[PDB]
RNA sequence: ACAGAUGUCCUCGAGAGGUA
């Protein structure tokens, strides 16, 4: 269990839920097909979001069973996997199936590091795997030398733009098109796959997704909405979109962290019980909910302040909690040397911004777009209060006491750190001092703001980066009240640029014969961007894997020119990969709209491969622009299996329909506002909870043991609309004087 | 083959409806419970006929609270899978495990080893179905089915149907 | 719930029986003579498919008659029937009762007997043989054509051999199927 | 949060002015002080008693809040 | 009475304040009073559970 | 069984009865129950229970087990209150 | 892609000395 869970659970502890598996009956050993038209007593449901790639990356080099067989079993336990959670969580209007493409060239900063310090991984356990073999073999054993050439299942070769991309894509769209054919339930069902062809990261495609649905006029308010992800900051995301319908999805990672992790050695000795028992103790994987709905009381009731000129808004409240947490911490730059532990500082920066909210005239945030003056006062007002901060660290750390390592050179404690830690980074030169300061606030400045509209208003740069590796300290951003930011838009990275940016190692073949030749060769003009040795490795602070790298940045003149130069001589088969490509949305043969989709397009107009058809909610659903498909796909066809050894039965394309779909685009700015005509949930928190929220709790102080016990106890808690009325009944009278009567 | 019954159910009345309508409320409460309800020992309750008719006794206080339990005496029509007899249904899905033959308010699954080798999966035809010489079954279609299963009731029954033997088709 | 006191030392029997096969051999608590609730010794009813229809359909009216005046005092073929049923099924129950509409769909497109002379006609037939009301009621629901069919698809009715008065009724239940 | 934890207190007023005690559980406004020479705990109001060191010095009153400090 | 026990070699406990992040289960009174060393200076008033010896394993 | 109205035990209520409906009494009124007499500014239910007994006004029934097994109800309006 | 801690009560069989 990660410090984020547990810190949200104890300070949060309603949104904690249990789930409801059903269990297929086994009878005479057949097992019963479990129903999808059945109601969901987990509550009703419509639209659900999946990550693809938070499920085909556990199920590919897990921890207990590496996939013994070819990508086949992979492929496989994907498929399960997807059924599983299909069946778990039975949407009925829409189904979104996405997976990680292009990324903007933010995210290369981390993500390339992260590559390179898993290969590298990776290649010093091969080497401790070969010798260990070499000293096996000194004794007289005899190995395989297939056994010696099974490694592992090279996770950094998981990449957009590579081919198992294009093959897993290929059997995603058979998956769904055999579940939609041979299930009745999911005749309402809309199915849309988003490849790694389609830029995006997973999530940022899912806010565009959902933006685009809040683009059409008649788009209904009380919509439910399930994002399934095994990333922390997921659950976070979800409240940005204000929408009160949501709820988050994921494994429960309370028993994963003490769960069965038994060598298979173990297995064998008593035989069949102990098999029987670990198979179907391990069948059964416990999940819980992170309701969203319960969590916008808990912050509408601890985000509240007395006094305020302006008027305490609920949506702009939450807001300034968002920014705030994404500043903290975030995929995108190198935490701040202040906000190390990311779970206690986020009461201090809260009761920073309480006090200074009274001196402020207005909001934090206006739509994503951050108030500089305001934001100027609240970094001010931290660094003020950094010190104690710092100062009570520092104590913790030395009564706890009581490779490059720079930190641990710094001496943050003794007073005089404000060079003390830039020397860590840069030489000991005044001026360069003050001009490394003003860089960095800069760049700060800058890349707060492009997240901010990233995360809010989508992608606005697409090619802004970050070029630094240590985050300035305490006391930053002491004058910047003239800046003005103002981003460019830029065309996203091509999938052979963006896969050159991740920058695998040189274990990674993924690349095709041309550009490993170009990169093999000792003489490479981009030699110096690529180690071997990767000594980058440094601790500052923390432990184990996550050590940050030192590598130097790479330059995108050079890339590009790289590929520029390695694209004419290349295959036309391969370069055919290069198309940015459309999400496919697929819809079923008794569709409310298959008919208007049949009559339109794929039929007697015989157009020119240019006509599109724009359609409301008002029927089925999946408000969107829909085009001619680029594929093969064609009427009364066939589709060619691609499991191959799946024993997965063919299917003709009367069963399904295929087509190109487009986002529909933004008319105006997606401001927050809660949309007329939606129906508030059920009333179920008690002023008890609010005044528990209040007052600053210490973790409960273990009192009464109230963080843990009855979990299970809380139960499930309504979903969707309640009651005809959307206004609470306050004073009034009629249906208000008759409620009070029946109440008193 | 519906059985007509003269089953009882208890009911805990709360104290906080002891007026002169618990009689009503325990009407409606066996409405609402009753019907719809999946017992394993009895199967579907699918209605309750004579409403104005069903009579309760003298509800005893239980000592541990003052919530009286009555012993209704209602009769209603019971739907049971039961074991050993010939049905007739009607297909509401099919895949590659097999149809889902549904015989009134059920489901009943057949799998791969219990109808005869004459019948393959495909998904030529519009619906996806199990076509072979002279068996024509589809989504929509009329089947005869022999039911063997072990129905396993545990808070609800199932069945398993069989194909095998003549007069099990579509006739 | 139960309907029957314990007897026969039901605490621990074991295995008394296996479940029901095709051979009849019914089941503990589905025996002959059932216990009456005002009284005792009340034989099992002989109850088929078009009779399950009608009495559903009389106990709908009932009750439907009923609330009606309730509420009054406090102020083709298979096409038609099909709204009939769903216009009388949207407000008499009540609640959700999903199970109802697919029970009554399948009484309604599989009627033997849509008339209530017909259902007295065939019981008052099948009232002369002693057989299982098990057995009456699958001869009835299910037409069949020839007499091993009878036999294959409805066990436990060796007791019949002359298959003369079997040919018989079949006969008669035929036509009178045919006569709807 | 509570500066009124494990601080050294004199009772203001009441029946117990003067007396020395040592504030153990706080909670809401009032505030359980224990007794030196007593066997006994008194609640007060926080804002009531005066605030010493532990050590020892002069005594101030609840303005501590505005210093965030001791003494 | 309070003693030190020396379990294995270096497995031996130690007299000294504990605190609620280094430390794991510890007692539900207060440890203001105790000293660097874990043991409470006399003079002092104490009542309730509060704890006298502070000793650590 | 029940002795039809051919009743032989006592037609006065016992000590043991009379705590038993009072107690019963008590609890049904301390939970939200409909009261049959006017409380008249009581609040206590065990009073609000003998102040309903004062009149018999209780509609509880007694059922006395015979040792061998039968039983017959007494209606406490019936039952004689002398105690 | 991802991921470093907490839940409140421990004795148990005996022995001895006493109180109503
Ligand atoms: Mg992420």
């Amino acid at each position: 269990v990660p410090s984020f869970f547990r810190w949200l659970s104890r300070k949060y502890p309603k949104i904690i839920s249990p789930v409801l598996e059903e269990q297929p009956q086994i009878v005479d050993g057949v097992i019963l097909p479990l129903d999808y038209s059945a109601s969901n007593p987990n509550g009703e449901l419509d639209n659900l979001y999946l990550d693809m790639n938070g499920i085909v990356h556990p199920c590919s080099h897990p921890e207990n069973k590496p996939p013994p067989e070819t990508e086949d079993e992979m492929l496989l336990a994907v498929f399960e996997y997807t059924n599983r959670v299909l069946n778990m969580a039975r949407p009925r209007k829409v189904l979104v199936m996405a997976v990680d493409g292009v990324a903007p060239r933010a995210k290369m900063n981390q993500q390339r590091a992260r590559r390179f310090r898993s290969a590298r991984d990776a290649q010093i356990e091969n080497e401790a795997r070969e010798e260990i073999m070499r000293q096996r073999e000194e004794v007289g054993e005899i190995i395989d030398d297939a056994v010696r050439n099974k490694k592992t299942w090279d996770s950094n070769a998981i990449t957009p733009g590579t081919p198992f991309m294009d093959k897993l894509a290929a059997a995603l769209r058979y998956w769904t098109a055999f579940k939609l054919a041979t299930d009745p339930g999911w005749k309402n069902l809309q199915v849309i796959i988003s490849d790694a062809t389609v830029p995006g990261e997973g999530e940022h495609k899912i806010m565009n997704f959902i933006r685009s649905q809040r683009a059409d006029p008649e788009y209904n308010p009380n919509t439910t909405h399930c994002i399934y992800g095994l990333d922390a900051d997921l659950i976070f995301l979800g409240l940005a979109t204000h929408e009160p319908h949501f709820k988050i999805l994921r494994e429960d990672v309370f028993a994963q962290d003490n769960r069965k992790r038994n060598n298979l050695k173990d297995t064998i000795n008593m035989t069949e019980e102990e098999k029987q028992f670990l198979q179907k103790q391990n069948s059964e994987q416990p999940f819980l909910w992170l309701h969203i709905n319960v969590l916008r009381e808990y912050l509408s009731a601890e985000l509240w302040v007395p006094g305020l000129p302006f008027t305490f808004d609920l949506e702009r409240a939450i807001d300034d909690w968002v920014f705030m947490c994404f500043f903290c911490g975030n995929d995108f730059l190198p935490h701040l040397p202040c906000l190390d532990v990311r779970e206690n500082s986020i009461d201090i920066l809260l009761d920073i911004w309480k006090v200074v909210l009274p001196k402020l005239k207005t909001y934090m945030t206006c739509d994503g777009v951050l108030n500089l003056p305001s934001v100027e006062t609240l970094l001010q007002h931290l660094g003020s209060r950094e010190g104690d901060i710092f100062k009570t660290r520092h104590i913790q750390e030395a009564r706890k006491k009581e490779v490059f390592d720079t930190d641990e050179f710094v001496k943050l404690f003794e007073p005089g750190y404000h060079e003390r830690y830039y020397t860590a980074k840069f030489h000991v030169t005044p001026q360069d001092i003050e001009q490394l300061r003003k860089d960095m606030v800069k760049c700060y400045i800058e890349g707060v703001a492009w997240v901010l509209m990233y995360y809010y208003q989508g992608c606005a740069s697409w090619n802004w980066f970050y070029p630094y590796h240590y985050a300035p300290l305490a006391t930053d951003f002491h004058g910047f009240s003239h800046l003005e930011i103002k981003f460019e838009e830029g065309t996203p990275f091509l999938p052979y640029e963006q896969l050159m940016s991740v920058l695998p190692a040189a274990s990674g073949h993924a690349l095709p014969k041309i550009f490993r030749s170009l990169m093999s060769e000792p003489d490479s003009e981009i030699i110096d961007f690529y180690p071997e040795e990767f000594p980058i490795d440094m601790n500052g602070k923390k432990m184990s894997w996550q050590g940050i790298a030192l590598l130097p940045f790479i330059d995108q003149d050079r890339l590009l020119t790289a590929v520029r130069a390695q694209y004419p001589l290349l295959s036309d088969a391969e370069r055919a990969r290069n198309i940015r490509g459309e999400p496919v949305l697929l819809i079923s043969n008794k569709n409310a709209n298959y008919e208007r989709f049949s009559k339109k397009l794929y039929s007697k107009e015989n157009n020119n491969n240019n006509v599109v058809v724009k359609f409301q909610h008002f029927k089925s659903g999946l408000s969107g622009i829909v085009s001619k498909d680029v594929e093969g796909f064609e009427l009364n066809g066939k589709i060619v299996c691609p499991i191959q050894g799946g024993s997965l039965p063919n299917l003709s394309t009367t069963l399904i329909l295929k087509m190109s779909y487009r986002l529909i685009p933004l008319p105006s700015r997606n401001k927050s506002i809660i949309l007329n005509g939606f129906i508030p949930s059920e009333p179920v928190l008690t002023a008890y909870d609010l005044d528990s929220i209040m007052y600053k709790y210490n973790n409960q102080n273990y009192s009464r043991r109230w963080n843990f016990g009855n979990d299970l106890k809380q139960n499930i808690v309504p979903v969707g609309p309640k009651g005809i009325t959307q206004y609470k009944p306050r004073t009034g009278g009629y249906r208000a004087f008759f409620y009070f009567a029946e109440l008193s | 083959m519906f059985f007509i019954k003269d089953l009882s159910l208890n009911i805990t009345l709360h104290p906080s409806f002891f007026g002169p309508r618990m009689k009503q409320y325990l009407k409606t409460k066996l409405l609402e419970e009753v019907e719809g309800s999946c017992t394993g020992k009895f199967g579907y309750i699918l209605c309750v006929l004579d409403y104005d008719n069903i009579d309760i006794q003298r509800g005893r206080i239980l000592p541990t609270d003052g919530s009286a339990e009555f012993n209704v005496k209602y009769r209603a029509v019971v739907f049971k899978p039961f074991k050993g007899e010939v049905v007739d249904g009607t297909v509401v899905s099919c895949s590659q495990h097999g149809f889902e033959v549904q015989v009134g308010p059920m489901k009943v699954f057949v799998t791969k080893h219990l109808m005869p080798q004459d019948l393959t999966f495909n998904a030529g035809s519009n619906p996806p179905s199990y076509q072979s010489s002279e068996d024509v079954i589809t989504i929509k279609s009329r089947i005869r089915v022999k039911i063997e299963g072990c129905i396993s009731q545990v808070s609800s029954i199932h069945a398993i149907g069989s194909i095998k033997e003549d007069y099990l088709g579509a006739i | 719930s139960t309907s029957t006191f314990q007897t026969r030392r039901r605490r621990l029997k074991k295995v008394e029986e296996e479940e029901n096969a095709a051979t009849l051999q019914l089941g503990q608590e589905f025996q002959l003579k059932q216990i009456n609730h005002q009284g005792e010794e009340e034989e099992l009813i002989a109850l088929n498919l078009s009779e399950a229809r009608l009495v559903i359909k009389e106990a709908l009216v009932e009750r439907r008659r009923a609330f009606k005046r309730s509420q009054k005092k406090h102020k083709e073929t298979r096409e038609k029937e099909l709204e009939s049923i769903d216009v009388l099924l949207e407000q008499t129950t009540g609640g959700n009762n999903k199970d109802l509409k697919n029970t009554m769909q399948y009484l309604t497109n599989f009627s033997r007997f849509r008339d209530q002379e017909t259902v007295g006609a065939v019981i008052q037939l099948l009232k002369s043989t002693g057989l299982h009301p098990f057995e009456v009621a699958q001869l009835g629901s299910l037409a069949c054509d020839t007499a091993d069919e009878a036999k294959t698809l409805i066990p436990s009715l060796n007791n019949k051999i002359s298959d003369d008065e079997l040919e018989r009724i079949l006969k008669e239940l035929s036509n009178l199927e045919t006569l709807y | 949060r509570e500066v009124a934890l494990g601080k050294t207190v004199r009772i203001r007023s009441a029946g117990y002015k003067g007396q020395l005690g040592i504030v153990k559980d706080v909670n809401g406004d009032k505030a359980t002080v224990e007794l030196h020479s007593k066997n006994k705990h008194i609640t007060i109001d926080k804002h009531k008693l005066t605030y010493y060191n532990r050590e020892g010095g002069e005594g101030i009153t609840y303005d501590e809040l505005v210093n965030r400090r001791g003494r | 009475m309070d003693q030190e026990k020396k379990y294995g070699m270096s497995i031996t406990e130690t007299f000294e304040k504990p605190q609620r992040t280094n430390t794991l289960r510890m007692k539900h009174g207060t440890y203001d009073k105790l000293d660097d060393d874990g043991l409470i200076a006399p003079g002092v008033r104490v009542s309730g559970e509060d704890v006298i010896i502070g000793k650590t394993t | 069984a029940i002795p039809k109205d051919q009743r032989a035990t006592t037609p006065y209520m016992t000590k043991y009865e009379r705590a038993r409906i009072l107690g019963t009494r008590a609890l049904q009124i301390s939970m939200n129950a409909p009261v049959f007499v006017d409380l008249e500014g009581e609040t206590d239910p065990l009073r609000i229970a003998m102040k309903e007994l004062a009149e018999k006004k209780i509609p509880l029934v007694i059922r006395r087990y015979l040792p061998d097994g039968s039983f017959e109800d007494w209606s406490v309006e019936e039952l004689i209150v002398d105690l």
